[PDB]
RNA sequence: CGGCACCUUACGAGAAAUCAAAGUCUUUGGGUUCUGGGGGGAGUAUGGUCGCAAGGCUGAAACUUAAAGGAAUUGACGGAAGGGCACCACCAGGAGUGGAGCCUGCGGCUUAAUUUGACUCAACACGGGGAAACUCACCAGGUCCAGACACAAUAAGGAUUGACAGAUUGAGAGCUCUUUCUUGAUUUUGUGGGUGGUGGUGCAUGGCCGUUCUUAGUUGGUGGAGUGAUUUGUCUGCUUAAUUGCGAUAACGAACGAGACCUUAACCUACUAAAUAGUGCUGCUAGCAUUUGCUGGUAUAGUCACUUCUUAGAGGGACUAUCGAUUUCAAGUCGAUGGAAGUUUGAGGCAAUAACAGGUCUGUGAUGCCCUUAGACGUUCUGGGCCGCACGCGCGCUACACUGACGGAGCCAGCGAGUAUAAGCCUUGGCCGAGAGGUCUGGGAAAUCUUGUGAAACUCCGUCGUGCUGGGGAUAGAGCAUUGUAAUUGUUGCUCUUCAACGAGGAAUUCCUAGUAAGCGCAAGUCAUCAGCUUGCGUUGAUUACGUCCCUGCCCUUUGUACACACCG
């Protein structure tokens, strides 16, 4: 019976997968509201307000779409 | 004829059921109303009372 | 009176075969002798006894074993008899196949995989199986859950959904990573429970198909026979395609199959109508001839006629009609005449009962069970394989030449199919290129156009001139295109060149009886491309029977059987 499909062997180790970075308040990490007194609201008009950014290796970058620059 | 198959299904397997009915040409509407070698010769009314040299006028 | 026997019946007997004794025997008793007590071991061993011997007579046990055996029934089988039938059988022939190159399927070897089913007819151009991807089930590698649902954990201080730069990858898969930009309860983890599976099992099944078996066969009611299994009906004779009829009869009346039936081919100047068919007439024309003629063209207005041709509906037509002969004079059979039709008029679809461990779980959201289900045997993506080649076999195509190759010329069927915001259908005309092919228009959802599918064999007139030669077109290089995301392992088409086997095929073996074989193309299915394949269609069109049981088989009867898994016993 298709000579009874054996068991398969294996070359490459099973991949974990990804997690989620289960973050600590991102909030709390961007605002700064000290005694009475944050990168940039996505220029493009999908979100208005609500959209932060994060800056690494000259990167400035938006999550609810995706505009980017330098 | 009219046949109908249907699989049962039953625990075991599957069981197959099939129905002919062999209706009558009788009621046969739309079609022939007997089988092709049915022949249907009738009786006959040949008999009468006769006489030789009538003309009744 | 005694004998040797025989015939009929079944009194009565018997398990029956059968028996005038094997009767007068559970209603058991005339007299008397011998023998047997499941099958083997075994008529063996031993002792005795007779024999010249060969051997005879008498004659155990251990041990072993579930049947051995009798008569009859149904079937099957017979190198048994009788009667029939068949080009999947022969006769008599034709075309061949088997020999060659190649196409293609099977095996084997190879391989990472070369997926798999089927193995006499009834596996092997079969799975509608002509696989570049897909198909796809195989191999190497990468992703997704598309795991419904109930709980439990978790969690809005975030269960988790994603996606930029580089790394990474076969790859512009956030697959995974430094990187945290986004999402908010849709979802992640665990149990239970699902779902899918071209995974297994066709020897667990349904349905379908093939075969037994393209033959004439099959069955019950009541009656008759038999203790019964069973049997007769269902048959001696003749006749038929036929268990189909004439008939015969312990049957009688039935039923299925066969036949009828349905589809199609052949005939109709006899009805009905054709602007999607045709023929004419009559206009407006052209070439010839000028006799008003011969060839054609055009007019879906000429407000023309009609139905031979073609189309399709309503019917008719063969029933062996008439006649001559043989036959139980019966069912039939052989010849003629008439006729389109005289094998069942030709050709098919449909097609009983009983079966096969025939094929299919790889058609199926048809399925039970087993397996598997998240690093999946689910699905999807990239690439390869199914094509791999010391070799064996089947279905084929092209050939081995002059009844021939070419080169011009003649240009004669029939069955069908076709689309429109395509991802494009049949494609006409016009124009380019040698050709393949390209482009601009036009017609056709079609008796309207493609299309008269001007098909190919075939006919004519020329070149070749007996030879592996202008026969044959393998293998191979270069080039031009087309389909497709992708032609390398040449997809296919065209051009130049290369010019291989093969000179008619061994032992073997297949198909076929008239518009048949053989030849020859054509269309449709598979289809983006690809037909040496099937399913149909027409064109040309034969030799030889019109019989037989020698071979291979099939049907019926008789007969034998120690067979019933049925002689492959």
């Amino acid at each position: 019976g298709g000579k009874k499909r054996k068991k398969k062997v294996y070359t490459t180790p099973k991949k974990i997968k990804h997690k989620h970075r289960k973050h600590k308040l991102a909030v709390l990490t961007y605002y700064k509201v000290d005694n009475e007194g944050l990168r940039r609201e996505c220029p493009a008009p999908t979100c208005g307000a609500g959209i932060f950014m994060a800056n690494m290796k000259d990167r400035q970058y938006c999550g609810k779409c995706h505009l980017t620059l330098k | 004829i009219d046949i109908a198959i249907r699989h049962v299904l039953m625990r075991q397997g599957v069981l197959g059921i099939k129905v002919k009915i062999m209706k009558d040409p009788a009621a046969n509407r739309f079609g022939p109303r007997a089988l092709p070698d049915a022949v249907k010769i009738a009786e006959a009314k040949d008999e009468d009372e006769v006489i030789p040299a009538p003309t009744v006028k």
